[PDB]
């Protein structure tokens, strides 16, 4: 079990560490996270008490280095940094731990929630969407743009999700508009799945990153991303088993961890109803069309 | 973005463009089977593609054995016209290809949209008109055209005739939508009217009488009444 160490909490702010969330008051005795489970990739995020506006956060993978996270009162964030010195970073620790001012990643022993939302998620590929190679961890916050959406204007702060786009030339073979308009598995599987992705867990890691974006920052390019992503398999005649019984999973937990109360922005109708209701895959996914129809029936 | 009664004059700029309708690409008809059952047969259609400034009509004869061993035909109409519109563009010199192309049902912009992506600058528009281009089979020898044909073939028409030796393409236009929307609503009278006076004819390479300036008027003005006529006797007003 690892620890995210703070230097101090300047600023009120509330924390979140992968879906748990709790309040730190200006200048209370804060000294960062322990017990966080290894084995998994995690975020840390914050909303500032007095500007909820910039939700913003790091993915980091503990196995990669000790991280620690310390308010720079210049740029005005908390801020994730690398201490390299090994010695240095144990003694701050176990100095933190004895004084009990740390909280507990508090994970149930019966809770597969992070592990089932993160299982294709890997900070090495992260790292390739949130350029920034000189950290091991990656910022993300809820103004950043996607590649896709810079097409249609810093490249250095955007996130490069893999360009997927239903009326382009890659996903229409000449000759076939109208087959792979209707039916995009020669999309899904040839170009998508085998020509950028490999492998079905690699599109998943995606999809899974861009949900997460979306719920914990309001991205709202992730949040186009993740769906795109799913619309894509949905309209899709032709897809191997083990991945639409994996989609299922995937949304389900998803579906499952969303707020209440965030579902009317973070959720498309079109596509939901679409995927749900009239795609090819409309009888694929019979986990997460039941927690739809019971959570959200609204929507449909 | 779409094409309304607010930028009407855009279509008779220099700005090359088209009108594609595709109401005539499949077309059935509807009958009983001895087992009492109900069938469609298809006949041959046609798709309506019209340079509005010019009248240049591309009239692409749909032949039903396009339609042999195919399922969903009403959605591979749609697709299918696209596919004959992107030949057409792709057919012609780049100073003739369109720069908008403007179909006349929502339906048609995606089909169109993607056998387009090949020509990204060519725009594709809906219109909140509603154009009565579906009579265009009311026009005889357009009608005889398509159903004469045995197998795929493109016609090259100019709807205005001769027209635009006296008028402008705005009031050609104008008077090919009466025209046509008098057929669409009663095409007995329509027709009647049109033919009435036998010493009006029709030359060989024209669809429609060589009225004088007059007669037109008085054509237009007729068609006028019949159109506000077949709306009473329709509402009852
Ligand atoms: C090079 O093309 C784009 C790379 N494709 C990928 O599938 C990597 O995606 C990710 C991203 C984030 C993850 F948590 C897991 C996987």
């Amino acid at each position: 079990m690892n620890t995210v160490p703070f230097t101090s909490a300047p600023i009120e702010v509330t924390i979140g560490i992968d879906q748990y969330s709790f309040n730190v008051k200006e200048n209370q005795p804060f000294h960062g996270i322990k017990d966080i489970p290894i084995g998994h990739v995690h975020v840390i995020h914050f909303q500032h008490a007095d500007n909820s506006s910039m939700r913003y956060g790091y993915w980091f993978d503990c196995r990669m280095g000790n991280f620690y996270i310390q308010y720079d009162p210049k740029d005005g964030l908390y801020k994730m940094m690398e201490e390299r010195d090994g010695a240095k970073f144990e003694n701050i620790v176990h100095n933190f731990k004895e004084r009990q001012m740390m909280v507990s990643y508090p994970k149930i022993d019966e809770d597969d929630t992070w592990y089932n939302l993160t299982e294709f998620v890997q900070m090495d590929k992260i790292r390739k969407i949130v350029r920034k190679d000189e950290n091991q961890f990656s910022y993300v916050d809820s103004s950043m743009t996607t590649v896709q959406e810079n097409e249609l204007s810093d490249p250095a702060h955007s996130l490069n999700y893999t360009v997927i786009n239903f009326k382009s030339r890659e996903a229409i073979r000449p000759g076939h508009e109208m087959e792979d308009f209707l039916d995009k598995s020669y999309y899904l599987n040839t170009v998508m799945l085998q020509g950028i992705f490999k492998n079905s867990s690699n599109y998943f890691g995606e999809l899974q990153f861009a949900f997460l974006n979306a719920m914990f920052f309001g991205n709202y390019g992730s949040s186009l991303q993740w769906h795109a992503m799913i619309e894509l398999i949905c309209s899709s005649a032709t897809v191997p088993k083990h991945m639409l019984d994996k989609l299922d999973e995937i949304l389900y937990y998803q579906i499952k961890t969303l707020p209440e109360q965030y579902s009317d922005i973070l959720l498309n109708e079109r596509v939901w109803n679409i995927c749900l209701y009239s795609s090819f895959q409309k009888n694929s996914l019979h986990n997460t069309e039941k927690i739809m129809e019971n959570k959200y029936p609204e929507l449909l | 973005g779409a094409m309304n009664s607010s930028n009407y004059a855009e279509l008779f700029n220099n700005d090359i463009k088209l009108f594609v309708d595709d109401t005539n690409v499949y077309r059935v008809t509807v009958h009983k089977t001895f087992e009492g059952n109900v069938a469609t047969k298809a006949i041959n259609g046609c798709i309506f593609t019209l340079n509005p400034k010019t009248g240049h009509l591309f009239l692409k004869i749909i032949h039903t054995s396009v339609w042999a061993g195919q399922k969903r035909l009403s959605q591979l109409a749609k697709w299918k016209t696209a596919e004959e519109v992107s030949a057409l563009v792709r057919s012609l010199p780049k100073e003739e290809q369109p720069k908008q192309i403007i179909v006349t049902r929502k339906a048609m912009l995606d089909p169109l949209e993607v056998h387009m992506l090949d020509f990204p600058n060519i725009a594709i528009r809906p219109t909140e008109l509603r154009l009565p281009f579906s009579a265009a089979m009311s026009i005889d020898k357009l009608s005889d055209v398509v159903m004469k044909a045995t197998e795929p073939q493109m016609v090259l028409f100019n709807i205005y005739d001769d027209w635009l030796d006296r008028i402008s393409s705005y009031t050609a236009f104008s008077r090919l939508t009466l025209l046509l929307r008098a057929l669409k609503t009663n095409e007995e009278s329509a027709k009647m009217i049109l033919l009435s006076d036998p010493t009006i004819t029709i030359k060989s390479y024209h669809l429609w009488p060589s009225f004088t300036d007059e007669q037109w008027i008085t054509i237009e003005s007729q068609m006028r009444d019949l159109i506000l006529t077949e709306y009473g006797r329709k509402y009852n007003v």
